[PDB]
């Protein structure tokens, strides 16, 4: 789906079911990486 | 709260339950602190979504009517202008909610006391985290308000590499990290109560925990240092 890797994020907001800002890498522009962020899924620059 | 005890029914009168409308039902989502009869302080990540919110004051047991509770709709949501939805490590994890109505203060419903702007707690100050959060990593939400003794880890220590290194900012407070006691999912946005010179004040807003677990040795619970936002707080309230 994506050529590269997602960054590891070692902090988690202390909330259950945080809001997702994407589901697929395709929900992300350019080097579109839908990844697991600090509080839900967000669009990262890969690795 | 992992490794706590159920709090006495009147121990933390400023503790609120922030809930969202979930079908026809309401779902407990975060903690908060009653700071004015019509204002509540929480985490930005808790109200930075398009949900219908309510606040419950004088709450003890989430599943039973204690008779001490008041339910109030949320009238205004004010998120810190520097808050970035994505980056909780960047800080500015704080929001103020204007209640639809002013609460009645009693034995069970009382205002939370904030610190003087800039107050910095020494290493190992006595604090208590409260909340209805998971009682174990990947466990279930507590039914009754829990509390756990969680002392401060000063910045110099917290930001050291065996702790949170560069993740923790001077605008945050770390407490715990003993691997036994800690905040956990559903505790976010609630208070960190500290005793300083014989007086309690609300010094933290629960923010985040480790990705490896809630209670992780040398991975303290991180909170937004309230004392750093007093002027922001002061202007919002004055004008909203």
């Amino acid at each position: 789906t994506k050529p590269g890797s997602c960054p590891i994020i070692l902090i988690r907001c202390a909330m259950l079911n945080p809001p997702n800002r994407c589901l697929k890498d395709t929900d992300c522009p350019g080097i579109k990486k839908c990844c697991e962020g600090s509080c839900g899924m967000a669009c990262f620059v890969p690795q | 709260v992992v490794g706590g005890t159920e709090a006495q029914r009147n121990s933390w009168p400023s503790q609120i339950s922030l809930q969202y409308r979930s079908g026809s039902s309401w779902a407990h989502t975060c903690g908060g602190t009653l700071i004015r009869q019509n204002w509540v302080m929480t985490a930005a990540h808790c109200v930075d979504r398009e949900l219908t919110f309510r606040v419950v004051v004088g709450e003890h047991n989430l599943n039973q009517n204690n008779g001490t509770e008041q339910y109030v709709g949320v009238q205004k949501i004010v998120v810190h202008p520097y808050w970035n939805t994505d980056d909780v490590a960047a800080g500015y994890d704080i929001a103020l909610l204007r209640l639809a109505q002013s609460v009645t203060l009693n034995s069970y419903v009382q205002l939370g006391v904030l610190p003087r702007a800039g107050t910095i707690l020494a290493n190992n100050s006595p604090c208590y985290i409260t909340g209805w959060g998971l009682t174990r990593t990947n466990g279930q939400l507590a039914q009754t308000l829990q509390q756990a003794y969680l002392p401060t880890v000063d910045y110099a220590i917290c930001s050291s590499s065996s702790y949170w290194g560069s993740t923790v900012k001077n605008s945050m407070v770390c407490a715990g990290g003993d691997g036994v006691r800690s905040g956990c999912q559903g505790d976010s946005g609630g208070p960190l109560h500290c005793l300083v010179n014989g007086q309690y004040a609300v010094h933290g807003v629960t923010s985040f925990v480790s990705r490896l677990g809630c209670n992780v040795t040398r991975k303290p619970t991180v909170f937004t240092r309230v004392s750093a936002y007093i002027s922001w707080i002061n202007n919002v309230i004055a004008s909203n």
